[PDB]
């Protein structure tokens, strides 16, 4: 399809100010601003009742939204979202404002939960997708991602290969933005993930994040969950989701990793789920 | 902080 093509840049030939440090590596905590439409397959996840951010998420197609399965279930905090608790805005930029003549607001007809999603333990299969009762019109704002193949999953990610994350979470570990903030993050060598922490890591989880001697900061946080980590194929030019916002203790700490659902590897249950 | 959204948003 026209997945991952930005009306706002791919599709007029423009870059974004920082999509070329990704294409140089290819050989929200200490983030910025996100430009207009630089990630137009960005959703919000918004509770009705308080009114409040729930989580980040993304679209796939006019119909489907992806996010972490920790968004909508958690039992050891209470957390059991039915589809009437909440809607996903789409389109978004600033963070508390109602985005009038941009933005769409879809209500859920259904939640899907992966049905091996280890929330007992650690996580493992961090993933769910939320249909949306009506299509949404795509707009210079709205505009979804592709899903990895095998091939562009196992070209891009390498250690050291930056990615992309972005949300509206919290700008420290213990405010809160104006507007999405963006990072690029570099993947993580599988063994230096697993040594800076006591979880059990999964071949469905990946962690990116600079080391403390790299200089460079930035992570992911409380509220950017669900949220989109994507790659900008250099084969194609289109942006491809790897990741979705899991876990990571605190933020942006030296010698600690962000973690994320390896979207690739759990592809055959997304498209069961699509093609229903 | 959040701006209340249109109603007809349920
Ligand atoms: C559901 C959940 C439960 C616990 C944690 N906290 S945790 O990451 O330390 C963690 C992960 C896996 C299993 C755990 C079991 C026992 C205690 C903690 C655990 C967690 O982070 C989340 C998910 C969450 O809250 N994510 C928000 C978040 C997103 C990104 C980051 C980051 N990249 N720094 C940090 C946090
Ligand atoms: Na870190």
């Amino acid at each position: 399809a026209d997945c991952g093509l930005r009306p706002l840049f791919e599709k007029k030939s423009l870059e974004d100010k920082t999509e070329r440090e990704l294409l140089e590596s290819y050989i929200i905590v200490e983030g910025s601003d996100a430009e207009i439409g630089m990630s137009p397959w960005q959703v919000m996840l918004f509770r009705k009742s308080p009114q409040e951010l729930l989580c980040g998420a993304s679209l796939i197609s006019d119909r489907w939204v992806l996010t972490a399965a920790h968004c909508l279930l958690y039992p050891p905090w209470d957390k059991n979202f039915t589809e009437n608790d909440l809607l996903v805005r789409i389109g978004k930029h600033s963070r508390t404002r109602y985005e009038r003549n941009i933005e769409k607001i879809s209500m859920l007809e259904k939640i899907y939960i992966h049905p091996r999603y280890n929330w007992r333990e650690n996580l493992d299969r961090d993933i769910a997708l939320m249909k949306l009762k009506k299509p949404v019109a795509f707009s210079d704002y709205i505009h979804p991602v592709c899903l990895p193949d095998r091939e562009t999953a196992a070209s891009l990610l390498q250690a050291g290969y930056k990615g992309r994350v972005t949300g509206w979470g919290n700008l420290k570990e213990t405010g809160q933005p104006s507007v999405l903030q963006v990072v690029n993050l570099p993947i993580v060598e599988r063994p230096v993930c697993k040594d800076s922490t006591r979880i059990r890591i999964t071949d469905n989880m990946f962690c990116a994040g600079y080391k403390p001697d790299e200089g460079k900061r930035g992570d992911a946080c409380e509220g950017d969950s669900g949220g989109p980590f994507v790659m900008k194929s250099p084969f194609n030019n289109r942006w491809y989701q790897m990741g979705i916002v899991s876990w990571g203790e605190g933020c942006d700490r030296d010698g600690k990793y962000g973690f994320y659902t390896h979207v690739f590897r759990l592809k055959k249950w997304i498209q069961k789920v699509i093609d229903q | 902080d959040f701006e209340e959204i249109p109603e007809e948003y349920l």
